[PDB]
């Protein structure tokens, strides 16, 4: 018949091939396929989903609910303060963006943050939300960040401010600090001190490569 | 002669080696954005002029990091950790109509130079001392610094066939300066100012000087950098 | 390592066949060729299920509702004879099972199975979508019989059988311990309804149960 | 021999693609199958890099950047039985590395490996253009840590993975020492930046150190 | 199914085969090709670059700059002489010509050489470039090298006279020598001594056929 001759890599088992596997069961018909509500098509469409960010996880409070809550109510020290990276950050590393990034060795694409006030309906004040570029020193006062890139937050006007971080990958980065701008003003009747929730997500869109385990599983 | 200006940097000069035959340009996305700073960065950054005797071996400059005390690019490179620029190089000489020489003004992209002596590293502080230039040696050295012993300038290579980079020859019988653009060659679009040395301007004396008892018994060579098309990362939010 | 510009725009890899569809080793196991007539060391069984191994399993919860065809290639090695041929049996989830490596269930003709000899490529055989309903469920907060009885959260949905295997040499002069190594690979992957990340080490194969751990790990200060 | 008339016109030999896209041997190694059950000398590692033995490294040196796609394949033999099946095991640059012959790593699912048996044709894998860069670095003028720390030379783009090699075979009655030759070979090949040759002898496979060495043979006059 | 038969050839392993290689990571999508500046499609691109010769190799001046250097200013000797053959030859043996030719076996082509004057814009004098063909011999004398081949090249018009040497393959070669025509005339200002550099590279076209290993590594 044909004349044929067996290439290096014949009789072979390479684990990642794509080829024709013999079907043990041919004459079987599987069952027809229903529509099932809420299909996943891509796995960066989970990456896309908002979820709180544990910023306030301090060496006891990890397992309760007061890792989430950012206590706002001293205006030399900042509220709060962390790098800005999924991976290999304690704060970003386990929510759904910086876990559906542990299974990717190359990814590169920005980062959106949501800070949701969960005061009162009645307490107001200012808080500067800075941000530091993955080159430079972050801030040690107000006033240092108030002259880089910052975001006066009015709490009493609107209750979430959403930033979007560019410049975001791994293969030294970012910080988004807080300041107290002003106090939180409270009436008579409103409690004094209040939570800020935190979110993240991809903001546009995010690009991801190189598949491997993740180092969390054991 | 033509009196070209950058900003407020006036030179005056006396044809252009377009290195690989492009001309620097900028990088054209929202998840990463690039800042032109465009402003001053352009302007000419005239180094110190060095003299050039009879027994000068030769010298070398490393760049980006070259002009890291050099104005506003110098201290762009401390607020933005990514950048690119092309770097038009003017190399006069203004010598006189009775001195001899000549001169290979080369660039040589990712000059990966060896230790002097082999076995270990050098501290980091031999390849570059910003504005002034290493010079190069006549013979071989010793010691935990670079190998700069021309016939091997720092590469292991011949230094008589380093002539395949962008280079030019500055033959004082004939011409004095030289013009080198470089369009930022490099394997990523941007990289850091300081860990990465992207090319190292040297200039190699091929014929040595040459003179009688009644010149002055140097050759100053006046190096003049111009940054083009330098565009940095962005540090606004978006 | 140094931070680079990671310049390119790709989500090609975060796809679901992309990522759930990677042939990994799910069962090691020994069986023998000769000795102790009525012995269960002489083949071996492996219950196909996703909660094999935890590194995959996770990836599997990250969905609740799937459904991919599989297909496994096994890698069959012995120790210590002539040419030795292996038999991997897959019985579907309405099959009968053999209790000794001479039963009569090997013979069934609705059991395919394949007869590899050694010193070939390594045996394949691919496996529909077998369940019942329209998709595997990674979870199911139910109950297997009516009127809250027992065995919580075990649907015979997600049922997709077994795989005997044995060696066909009725017998040897001497000791020969076969090793096999089975590596199940989803295809034709599809998923319904994203799910979070598991948090949790895993305690047992067969349930969800789990000790209360840290949700990230802690730093000294909120500003350091 | 004798100078003739070498009448041709052809430059189709001097490509890049004919000039670098030639099979070499560069890694033998030995690795055991038996004894030591804690021991580095049952498998073999091979960081892959361009600067293996110096008459390849030399070619690469011509050129600065370059960017190709890697097709190694493995001819394994045997000395001292079963009939025996190897398992080659590629990491990606990001990618979790055995300590023993029996570290958990050898089953992740991301590491692709091909399991030889003995007798066939050699095994071929292929692994694509990797680096996080557009090209491959020959020549690297920057520190790995930023501010001008340790580690001149060496980038972190260049990096192509790692080579993880064992039997699967768990044991045996006597000792069978394998030899792995593994032949790379550059394909689909671009080159940037053309560069002078090496002159001085190469001293270590880590870096660009050398020894100052006369740049011709020397001669009695200038006109002889 | 199909009836195939196996040739002879089979299941062997030819080293310089040019098949289709299983992909390893067939899933992993590679980075996009950026345009990096200076792309080398052929290697006869490096050949026809112009290098500096070291003509001046004698025993004491080549781990030094001298060996480049042609030192000008007895006028029955010539200034210099050498084989014309980028293979097997100690000037040429090192050139980017001489060195991309020596991993190959069969090459045949042309060779330009550029002498460039690097003396005084004062000095003023005459040079005999002579040539021998591949079978003649060198002149002994510059008169029968005047009856040869060569160019008067004064050196006080024009500082650069190019070459190009035909017949220079291997599978006995030329001759370039240089001679005083008249002596180096300088005024009282500038130095008497001048050097001259010399230059190598392909001509117009080079062929090039069977690859090799390069004799200089050990």
């Amino acid at each position: 018949g044909v004349p044929v001759l067996n290439t290096p890599g014949s009789n072979q088992f390479l684990t990642s091939d794509d080829y024709q596997s013999p079907s043990a069961m041919p004459q079987f018909d599987e069952t027809p396929e229903m529509h099932i509500p809420g299909e996943v098509r891509n796995l960066m469409e989970i990456a896309e989903v908002d979820s709180v960010v544990p910023v306030n996880n301090v060496t006891g409070k990890t397992k309760s609910m007061d890792a989430y809550q950012i206590p706002v109510g001293d205006k030399t020290k900042p509220i709060f303060s962390f790098q800005m990276d999924p991976g290999y950050s304690s704060v970003l590393k386990r929510t759904l963006l910086g876990e559906m990034l542990n299974y990717y060795a190359h990814w590169s694409g920005s980062v959106k943050l949501t800070f949701l006030f969960c005061g009162s309906a009645m307490a107001t004040g200012k808080l500067l939300i800075s941000y530091s570029p993955p080159g430079a020193s972050v801030p040690t006062s107000r006033k240092d960040a108030m002259l880089g890139t910052h975001i006066v937050w009015d709490i009493g006007l609107q209750s979430s401010c959403v930033l979007c971080v560019p410049w975001i990958s791994q293969s030294s980065a970012g910080y988004i600090t807080c300041w107290y701008q002003t106090n939180i003003v409270v009436p008579p009747g409103a409690p004094t001190s209040c939570d800020v929730l935190c979110f993240a997500s991809a903001c546009n869109d995010f690009s991801v490569r190189l598949l491997r385990d993740t180092p969390f599983m054991a | 002669v033509r009196s070209m200006t950058l900003g407020n940097s006036t030179i005056t000069t006396q044809n252009v080696v377009v290195g690989y035959g492009e001309w620097p340009s900028y990088l054209s996305t929202a998840e990463d954005q690039p800042t032109q700073p465009d402003v001053a960065t352009c302007r000419f950054y005239t180094l110190e002029s060095v003299q050039w005797e009879k027994t000068s071996p030769g010298w070398w400059w490393k760049f980006p990091e070259a002009l890291k005390n050099m104005g506003l690019f110098g201290q762009n490179m401390h607020y933005h950790y990514l950048g690119r620029a092309g770097y038009t190089i003017h190399v006069q000489c203004n010598a006189s109509k009775f001195h001899q020489g000549c001169l290979l003004v080369v660039c040589v992209p990712e000059a990966e130079m060896g230790c002097a002596d082999t076995d270990t590293t050098f501290p980091a502080t031999e390849l570059t001392t910003e504005d002034t230039p290493h010079v190069f040696t006549s013979d071989s050295i010793t010691g935990k610094k670079v190998q700069a012993a021309v016939c091997n300038a720092g590469m292991g290579v011949g230094v008589g066939n380093l002539t395949i980079f962008p280079h030019q020859w500055i033959n004082l019988r004939t011409n004095n300066s030289a013009t080198i653009v470089i369009p930022y060659i490099n394997s990523v679009p941007m990289d850091n100012m300081f860990r990465h040395y992207n090319f190292t301007l040297m200039i190699i004396p091929f014929a040595p000087l040459n003179f009688t008892d009644g010149a002055t018994a140097y050759v100053p060579i006046t190096v003049t950098i111009a940054p083009m098309y330098a565009e940095y990362n962005g540090l606004r939010l978006a | 390592q140094t931070r680079h510009v990671v310049n390119f725009h790709s989500r090609s890899e975060s796809t679901i066949e992309n990522f759930m569809g990677r042939a990994a080793c799910v069962f090691m196991d020994q069986y023998k060729i000769n000795g102790e007539e009525t012995s269960t060391d002489r083949f071996a069984v492996w219950t196909i299920n996703i909660r094999e191994m935890a590194q995959l399993r996770r990836k599997c919860e990250m969905f609740t509702y799937m459904r991919f065809d599989i297909e496994m290639t096994m890698v069959i090695t012995s120790c210590q004879m002539p040419v030795l041929t292996h038999q991997i049996m897959y019985v579907p989830p309405g099959g009968p099972i053999p209790a000794k490596v001479d039963g009569y269930e090997w013979q069934t003709s609705t059991n395919p199975s394949v007869f590899w000899t050694e010193g070939n490529a390594p045996p394949r055989i691919s496996i529909p979508f077998i369940s019942v309903g329209n998709a595997y469920s990674s979870f199911y907060d139910g109950w297997s019989h009516f009127t809250q009885d027992g065995t919580y959260g075990y649907t015979t949905l997600n049922a997709m059988g077994k795989l005997y295997i044995r060696h066909v040499n009725r017998s040897s002069p001497h000791q020969i311990t076969s090793t096999i190594r089975v590596y199940f690979k989803p295809k034709h992957i599809k998923a319904w309804v994203p799910r979070p990340p598991r948090l949790c080490p895993y305690i047992n194969k067969r349930d969800v149960n789990f000790v209360v751990t840290e949700i990230t790990d802690s730093r000294t200060s909120i500003t350091d």
